[PDB]
């Protein structure tokens, strides 16, 4: 669920 | 004297075979290129002076013309990628690298600046400066027992150039280059000057904006604790680059994210999530969403630091973009959280603000909200209290919102909307 | 952000 730039 | 010279007069003097006349014309050019507005960079380039300026860089006997041409070329390279390219096309990169070893510190500093402008143009000019071997001489300039023995301006320029050697992606800086500069960048991140500290944090933020292997090289250096201390700083110019680097590290593994949490990061979010700068609230909320996508002990850390009421606040009132990040944080929390944590969220007052954000035009924010609503309803099923959650959603008017979402343009919106309406709002 | 390139004076 981790969203990066 | 050398103020308000015509490019024609500057070209006449440089084309003399009189080193002193060339120095006068090179200084007149620097003044034109150093004026407050409209530096005639294009006019200087078309006159064909860049080659003469780069040749002047090599005049060890005339250090004045070395400094004058350095400044002129610096300011040319400060412009568009075209003008920087003209400087690099003149063979300036190797000449500036050579000047880095000058005994005149203002000439060295000017070379540092020029290389910063070149490398800051993009990933290709950045790697070309590196290939010419600028890291060794640049890091040699900072090889002192105490950086406080270095001029404030000198230090600031070297840090800003190093930040440009760590900036830009596609590709990211060569791994070897990052490993060769990381040690000196950590020392500048512990410096006391606000500008050196912000540029160092911006360099660290550039290094952490990539794969988890990049994040690891920086985290292995042990900068997270100082980054959390700089996250507490009173200077937004330092707090901005600090939060970005922390957010970048919490985009990585749950161990890298737990390194941030162990360093005390969560204790600063009460202020970052209420920070008057909208950009700070948004980035803090996006760091919180990436933290609530982590392990359950990590979600429990969020909860222990009192950050759930702050997410509720942001979801209640904040810039739409911040609210979109907060809805993401809520959907991550509820996807990965325990039933006890999910119920703590509804006790903190997440239902009303979440259901009120369902009236948003953005379709993705509605899908994210509906996702969390379903996850909380699933936790409600585990407790046999779904009816009370249905009563809570109907009282805040959100039931009406979902009912209308059943006619939304997107299929997933009305699909999930109808599911909950025919799953927890049906007989 | 906006400091990629710097002009002196
Ligand atoms: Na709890
Ligand atoms: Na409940």
């Amino acid at each position: 669920f981790k969203r990066r730039r | 004297g050398t103020v308000n010279w015509s490019v024609e007069d500057i070209v006449k003097g440089i084309n003399s075979n009189n080193l002193e006349s060339q120095l006068q014309a090179t200084q007149a050019a620097r003044k034109l290129l150093s004026r407050e507005k409209q530096p005639p960079i294009d006019n200087i380039i078309r006159a064909g002076l860049i080659p003469k300026f780069v040749s002047f860089l090599g005049k060890t006997d005339c250090s004045p013309i070395q400094f004058e041409s350095a400044w002129a070329l610096t300011n040319i390279a400060s412009g568009t990628s075209e003008q920087t390219k003209a400087v690099v096309d003149g063979g300036a990169i190797p000449a500036f690298i050579s000047l880095l070893a000058s005994p005149h510190a203002h000439i060295s500093e000017q070379a540092v600046w020029a290389l910063g402008n070149i490398a800051g143009d993009g990933s290709a000019f950045r790697d070309l400066v590196i290939k010419h071997g600028a890291i060794d001489p640049l890091l040699a300039l900072l090889a002192v027992p105490d950086l406080s023995t270095l001029a404030c301006g000198y230090l600031r320029n070297l840090t800003w150039t190093l930040s440009n050697l760590c900036r830009n992606k596609n590709p990211a800086p060569p791994l070897d280059a990052v490993e060769q500069i990381l040690p000196t960048l950590v020392r500048l991140l512990h410096h006391n000057d606000p500008e050196v500290l912000a540029d160092s944090c911006w360099a660290i933020s550039y290094l952490t904006d990539g794969p988890n292997e990049r994040i690891e090289m920086v985290v292995k250096k042990g900068v997270v604790p100082q980054l959390v201390k700089l996250l507490g700083a009173t200077e937004l110019p330092i707090v901005t680059p600090a939060l970005r680097a922390i957010g970048n590290i919490v985009t990585g593994t749950d161990e890298q994210t737990q390194k941030v949490i162990d360093a005390g990061a969560l204790a600063v979010f009460p202020s970052l999530l209420t920070n008057p700068k909208t950009n700070i609230q948004k980035e803090a909320t996006w760091t919180m969403s990436n933290i609530t996508a982590g392990r359950q002990d990590q979600i429990q850390q969020v909860v222990n630091h009192g950050l759930v009421p702050f997410l509720v606040g942001v979801l209640s009132k904040a810039d739409f973009k911040t609210q979109k990040e907060a809805a993401w944080a809520i959907t991550n929390y509820t996807s990965g959280g325990t039933v006890e944590q999910i119920v703590y969220l509804v006790h903190c007052g997440i239902i009303e603000p979440l259901m009120n954000l369902l009236s948003a035009k953005d379709t993705k924010i509605i899908q994210v909200i509906l996702d969390a609503i379903s996850n909380i309803f699933q936790a409600a099923e585990k407790l046999g209290e779904t009816e009370k959650l249905s009563i809570m959603i109907e009282e805040c008017g959100g039931l009406d919102k979902i009912e209308a979402l059943q006619r939304h343009e997107n299929e997933s919106v009305y699909k999930a909307s109808l599911n909950l309406i025919e799953k927890y709002f049906s007989v």
